[PDB]
């Protein structure tokens, strides 16, 4: 769970969704703590 | 009713379509057609003409500039011309 | 006379489990006994003489000498069963139809 | 006075195709039960 | 013709049909038009609708929306992609620009890179890709 | 590991002389033959038989269909289990 | 998921139109008369042909042709924009070209 | 993703950004290659299929 | 000797409905013969 | 074979049964049938055909002076006219 | 060569149906089939002529004093006048 609950959902999320774009980059700033946040508890 | 290719006088262009349709109502084959509607159009406009109608039809006629058309009408396409 | 006879093998075959119908159709697709109402008979008449004649043709197509005395397909609810008898003056496939479920 | 000029004609008679199909029990059970569908696809 | 299509075909006349009239009914249409920011006159939308309508109902349904995205998808599934990544871009030629790469390699800000892989997809091995070859790279 | 020990197994009884798979419309996929010149003629005379027989069974009563069929000439008995996938072919002399 | 035939012909009264090339008024004028030709007569359907092709013949064109029936098949040359083939009762079906 | 859902040359640029920004979302934490060749190859089908549009 | 149609076709119309199978016009359907020719094929041997 | 009702030349009724007995022969399915039927015969005399191939089936259908033919064949009916 | 009605000198009645059956095996299209048949025609002996050709159509014409033609060969339909 702990070691593969986390990296088979790291590698399941998306981060580009569905100009105004620059909404784009704020929602990938979000999802960027996401993965370093899952990623700290792995390491 | 609709009309393709002409040269005449709107007046009388109404008054070729009214000459015709009704005397396509009135009759049922169309040698007859062809023959009341160029006396009568004999009668009340100028002292020559020939006409055709019919389905599939190919023609190559001489039209004095002011006289010709094109019906298209019931699927019964007429051509008139002087 | 023999009518009681063929009319007793209706009952013969009629007896057992589940048989539903027994129907003669000769080689003009016109059924001469029946069991059933007529539409249905005419019908079956109909559709399983030509699919007789496609199976029989068939099986003589993919061997010369081989011939067929037997049918039968498969529903889910009901295995018809045809048996031909294919002979000049006669050929007389009757054609029953049957399931285990009943009774 | 008038002259004499000359014209052609191109008649169409009008469109026609060929249809072919097989109308049996089946079919016609098919299409209902797939007509219902629609329906309840409709009203969800 | 397909069958995923036929799903997104459902949805995009879910979307356009949006009351539940089972007919595109005119204001619908220009409700999707104006949510697109377009409000053009009301008499270009009726010419559209009648080269649309065939049945002469003023309303477009399923038949007709799968006919009009039938005509203008097959008319004009893996070689356009494949193709146009660089090599459609040189239209039968064979030859690509490293430069090209290069230039690629350049905006992106890719922090580590060796073009070692132009080097080692050379199978001509003259210092350019053909069409073919270019495939096998991919 | 299971249908091709029932293959095994199938082929290998006191009558059967050959036992064919074959596609919607044709393709003759793994037969059982030591010569290809008879194949052939199985898989493109019998579904035919096949889904004319689910026509006659089917145009009945539309809640039914058709599952297997056997036809019993004199020397053979071809039996075919036809299905949407495909058709399949068993041939054994009793 | 109903369980018989009775079941299916107590839902089948709706008249489906499977295949058609008409007008919207081409098309509700001609699958009336359709049905009321099939309600008025069930069993001789000779004369129900009778009269929606002579209907048909009187207003709306000099040639047509109408087939009703319960199983066949059909392939016919016909002039585009006047086909109609529609499912009537949940069995009965007529095609209808001119 | 951006593959299926791809004045013209602020749209591309601002495109070519967005797939900067996924490699930067990257850096906080050599398919990478082949992925941005067949982005910007699909860009340029954009382009070209609108070219061919205004004929 | 002026005037001119083509070779003009002629058309009424005609039905078909279909019933059954019987040999030719020896027999009807709606009729009664459809018992006796059962008949004649019933007793043969 | 058998033929219920016909207004035609019997030297092609002759042509209609052997055109019309070889196609159900060959084919196993009632589309093709009557695919075939008009087919071959409208490459043989005429333009324009219509065939009917199934069981109980009604129609009418405006006749032609010369062509029209009612089969019977086994059960199975077919229908075909100009 | 089948003909119907004429009043009309012979010699060019044998011009009139070769230059009508070479032209329509020359040509492959239904205008053109006229537009030959005129030309042709028209430059040999007169310049003016009128030409029609199809099936299904009618026309009664007005007695021309010596030149009239009809036609009917292989289901075309073909007329002359001046």
């Amino acid at each position: 769970n702990r070691v593969d609950s986390n990296l088979g959902a790291i590698s399941s999320t998306l981060l580009v969704e569905l100009e105004g774009f620059v909404e784009q980059n704020r929602f990938q700033k979000k999802q960027a703590e996401l993965l370093a946040i899952r990623n700290e508890e792995v390491r | 009713a609709v009309i393709k290719n002409a040269d005449m006088s709107e007046e009388m262009q109404a008054d070729a379509v009214d000459c015709a349709t009704q005397a396509l109502e009135k009759y049922n084959i169309e040698k007859d057609i062809a023959a009341y509607i160029k006396k009568e159009f004999d009668r009340k406009h100028n002292p020559t003409w020939h006409c055709i109608v019919g389905r599939n039809f190919g023609s190559y006629v001489t039209h004095e500039t002011k006289h010709f058309i094109y019906f298209y009408l019931g699927q019964v396409a007429i051509l008139l011309f002087k | 006379v023999d009518i009681a006879a063929v009319d007793e093998t209706f009952k013969r075959l009629q007896s057992h489990k589940g048989v539903l119908g027994i129907i003669v159709i000769n080689a003009e697709g016109i059924a001469i006994r029946t069991t059933f109402d007529n539409d249905l008979t005419v019908q079956y008449a109909a559709l399983v003489s030509h699919f007789t004649v496609k199976a029989r043709s068939a099986v003589r197509k993919l061997d010369g000498d081989n011939d067929l005395k037997f049918l039968r397909i498969r529903s889910k609810k009901h295995e018809i069963m045809i048996a031909p008898e294919f002979e000049r003056s006669h050929e007389y496939y009757l054609v029953v139809v049957q399931d285990p479920s009943r009774e | 006075n008038y002259p004499l000029r000359d014209r052609e004609t191109f008649t169409e008679p009008p469109p026609t195709a060929t249809v072919s199909g097989a109308c049996t029990q089946w079919e016609i059970y098919d299409e209902y039960i797939k007509d219902l569908e629609r329906q309840r696809i409709d009203e969800a | 013709l397909t069958d995923e299509e036929m799903d997104m075909c459902r949805k995009a006349f879910a979307m356009f049909d949006k009351d539940g009239s089972g007919t595109i009914d005119t204001k619908e249409l220009r409700t999707a038009l104006s949510a697109l920011g377009q409000n053009p006159t009301e008499e270009d939308m009726f010419v559209m609708i009648s080269q649309v309508d065939q049945d002469g109902s003023r309303c477009i349904e399923f038949k007709e929306f799968v006919r009009v995205i039938q005509i203008n998808k097959q008319m004009s599934a893996d070689t356009l992609d494949a193709f146009v990544a660089l090599g459609g871009n040189l239209d039968k030629t064979g030859r690509i620009l490293v430069d090209k790469l290069r230039s690629i390699c350049e905006e992106f800000e890719l922090t580590v890179n060796v073009d070692r892989l132009v080097k080692d997809a050379d199978r001509d091995l003259n210092g350019f890709l053909s069409y073919d070859e270019f495939r096998a790279l991919l | 590991s299971d249908i091709e020990s029932t293959l095994t197994r199938i082929q290998g009884h006191k009558g059967v002389i050959g036992v064919i798979i074959v596609n919607n419309q044709g393709v003759p996929l793994r037969s059982t033959f030591e010569h290809d010149a008879m194949t052939k003629q199985y898989a493109d005379l019998v579904p035919g038989l096949a889904d004319l027989a689910r026509n006659l069974v089917r145009d009945l009563d539309p809640q039914n269909d058709l599952e297997f069929l056997r036809i019993r000439s004199h020397k053979h008995e071809i039996m075919v289990a036809a299905k949407d996938d495909f058709v399949l072919l068993v041939i054994q002399d009793p | 998921q109903f369980e018989d035939m009775e079941a299916f012909l107590r839902v089948a009264k709706y008249t489906l139109v499977k295949f058609t090339d008409m007008h919207v008024e081409m098309k509700e004028e001609a699958m009336d008369i359709c049905i009321t030709a099939v309600e008025k007569y069930p069993n001789d359907a000779e004369k129900c042909t009778q009269m929606i092709k002579d209907q048909m013949d009187k207003k709306f064109g000099a040639p047509w042709h109408v087939v009703v029936g319960k199983g066949f098949s059909y392939e016919i040359t016909y002039e585009v924009r006047n086909l109609l083939y529609i499912y009537v009762g949940g069995r009965t079906a007529v095609l209808l070209w001119k | 993703m951006k593959r299926r859902l791809g004045t013209l040359e602020e749209i591309q640029a601002a495109i070519n950004q967005c797939a900067k920004k996924v490699l930067t979302i990257s850096k906080q934490l050599r398919r990478w290659v082949k992925a941005v060749l067949r982005l910007t190859g699909s860009v340029e089908g954009i382009k070209t299929q609108v070219g061919e549009y205004i004929r | 000797h002026e005037a001119n149609t083509n070779a003009v076709i002629l058309v009424n119309k005609a039905m078909s409905h279909v019933e059954g199978g019987w040999p030719k016009d020896v027999d009807y359907t709606e009729a009664e013969h459809t018992i006796r020719y059962r008949k004649k094929v019933e007793k043969d041997e």
